[PDB]
């Protein structure tokens, strides 16, 4: 079966990079409007100073990541003002003069869905790059790739036209280059079309980066509820404790207190640690996906999405990224006849890198990518042996293009 | 979290001693909300917003093709790290040692020390 | 050395040494403030083989990365772009190291380049002549087709490109005479 | 695998002259285009 017909599909994978950044005082969340509370914390100074510089570390590697993602090239690229392509649109993944800020049209779809306690000592550190610098790598990887298909990021730029830029990522896959310059309106219209379908798919999942925003809200409105908790005690109050017992006789009440919160941030810190390794683990991954299928043309299975992967289209996302393939998947099949080899006057002809196929009163050659009833020659077949020794194999006439230049 | 010689009010807080410039170079001290500090012109310390990069603009047509004539060979340097030491903690050399009833507090406890 | 400054800590009691408390005090007595001391220091070890376990995921996390560069770069050429080092990764040389392990790639980055006219297809006697692996330049009048890395001024022959079809299929394509070396062989 | 082949001018292709390589051993070269032709 050798199919006959191709499709553009676009699909869309969403792996998160960062989250937000948040610092809980340990000298404050514990201690509030007393003097005694202070003294015994010194006892126990030693068990901060190992969560000041854990809750720090996971501050500082949020950093690192979008250094490593949106910060492959070290030139920043403009879009061409000549909006000319052989066809093709591309206006929904560059930035638009119209809007406030520096991002596109499919960037400002996907901000649209993602949708009080600093008074206790729970700060939120600020980001490093804000939401106009990561607009800006997205702009430069998606106007070197047009310009500059691969030869961008890891050397000198190369200029090159779009026309010629498509059939070089065929060659890679097994399509020969006649598919595109006889099928270019054929492309042409399925690669807008599938554009249309992923905009108004998305204006309609998205809980990927989501889920990261609720989680990290989570741990924070539980401590909130624990300076309620007595953990054992009568009062959650430090001056309730000194004011209905005497300070001789409140030793015992407050310490109670301070250990008990010790045990919610020790449990609060270990989380944290935690939760950052499967952040970390998926930036490194989203780096992957950057470095290779944006950058350059995979050619790992089922990697860089859903078929044979041509190119990508890297967007921003709030503490994430979002990614839009190009895969390859054909469509319908036919079925004919098969043939392992074909003897003449005793050579047994062997094929370049295709498979033969019969109409039903002929014999052809193509390949397995699309169908091309080619006449069978001797530029396509070479002799390597008798026929003798191969098993299983027809007899058929093998025409030669040098006996008509002879006469 | 401080609103506000030398102040600045930005978006990341309030940094006393540093004077706006309105020129432009590339980040050194990271301190926050894409603002990164340094120390040149004499020289001191003064705040000014991070660079992404040399802003180029790529010649893109439809009939000319960049090929390259003269290669180099260029050689990187790559760290990873492989393992970390080795370090075993007694539970009652650690905690006990020289004492009698140290060690009987300790037997409630022994399944934590496995 | 933090485990250090747990001996030497109260932990809310009077002193630290265990020897000390028990030769001012007596025993039946001693109780409450000896389960102080165990407590303080049974949440230090706690929290010391709890920072281990995180330390020892991310060396065996990283454990897997490093020996991917051995057996991907060093070990054959590595066809993934950007992953040995910085551009067209040709082959590497380990070196060991204390702790850890330093790699010496080798890659491929290019240097000059010029720009020519480009032809997506040549056009003859009605056939479109498609290249294999080539890309056709020009110099203002002549034709010539090199590769897509190194610049080799080759002449337009039949042994390298091949026909598709008529010309009327393609929308943006020029007419060039090809030199066609095996027609002088039969004249 | 061992497949011998025989050199041929259509399995090799020329690149300049003989000087600029540092070490080539001289050999003559068959050449099937010949006997095709006669």
């Amino acid at each position: 079966a050798i199919p006959t017909n191709f499709t553009i599909s676009v699909t869309t994978e969403i792996l998160p990079v960062s989250m937000t950044k948040t610092s809980v005082d340990c000298t404050m969340y514990i201690c509030g409007d007393s003097t005694e509370c202070s003294n015994l914390l010194l006892q126990y100074g030693s068990f901060c100073t190992q969560l000041n510089r854990a809750l720090t570390g996971i501050a500082v590697e949020q950093d690192k990541n979008t250094q490593e993602v949106f910060a492959q090239v070290k030139q920043i690229y403009k879009t061409p003002p000549i909006k000319d392509f052989g066809g093709f649109n591309f206006s929904q993944i560059l930035p638009d003069p119209s809007k406030p800020s520096k991002r596109s049209f499919i960037e400002d779809l996907l901000f649209n869905k993602v949708t009080a306690q600093k008074f206790n000592g729970l700060t939120v550190l600020p980001p490093l790059l804000t939401d106009e610098m990561i607009a800006q790598y997205t702009s430069a990887l998606l106007a070197g790739t047009i310009t500059s298909g691969w030869t961008f990021g890891a050397g000198a730029a190369l200029q090159i036209p779009f026309a010629m830029q498509m059939a070089y990522r065929f060659n890679g896959i097994g399509v020969t280059q006649n598919v595109l310059y006889e099928n270019q309106k054929l492309i042409a219209n399925q690669f807008n079309s599938a554009i249309g379908k992923i905009q108004d798919s998305l204006s309609s999942a998205l809980g990927k980066l989501q889920d990261v925003v609720n989680q990290n809200a989570q741990a924070l409105n539980t401590l909130v509820k624990q300076l309620s908790s007595n953990f054992g005690a009568i009062s959650s109050v430090l001056n309730d404790i000194l004011s209905r017992l005497d300070p001789p006789e409140a030793e015992v009440q407050i310490d109670r207190l301070i250990t008990g919160r010790l045990q919610s941030l020790q449990t609060y810190v270990t989380q944290q640690l935690i939760r950052a390794a499967e952040i970390r683990a998926s930036a490194n991954l989203a780096a992957t996906k950057m470095s290779e299928c944006v950058l350059g043309q995979s050619k790992r299975v089922d990697f860089c999405g859903k078929g044979y992967h041509l190119m990508s289209f890297p967007q921003s996302a709030p503490h994430g990224v979002v990614f839009l393939h190009v895969t390859y998947v054909p469509a319908q099949e036919k079925n004919f006849t098969t043939a392992p080899a074909i003897c003449h006057d005793g050579k047994a002809h062997f094929p370049r890198e295709g498979v033969f196929v019969s109409n039903g009163t002929h014999w052809f050659v193509t390949q397995r990518n699309f169908y091309e009833p080619q006449i069978i020659t001797t530029d396509n077949t070479f002799v390597s042996g008798n026929c003798d020794v191969v098993i299983g194999i027809v007899n058929n006439t093998v025409y030669d293009p040098l006996q008509p230049e002879l006469d | 979290d401080v609103n506000c010689s030398n102040v600045f009010q930005t978006r990341a807080g309030c940094l006393i001693g540093a004077e706006h410039v309105n020129n432009s170079y590339e980040c050194d001290i990271p301190i926050g909300a894409g603002i990164c500090a340094s120390y040149q012109t004499s020289q001191s310390i003064i705040a000014y917003t991070m660079s992404l990069g040399a802003e180029n603009s790529v010649a893109y047509s439809n009939n000319s093709i960049a090929i390259p004539t003269n290669f180099t060979i260029s050689v990187t340097t790559e760290i990873l790290p492989v393992s970390m030491t080795k370090t075993s903690v007694d539970c009652t050399m650690y905690i006990c040692g020289d004492s009698t009833e140290c060690s009987n507090l300790l037997l409630q406890y022994g399944s934590f020390c496995t």
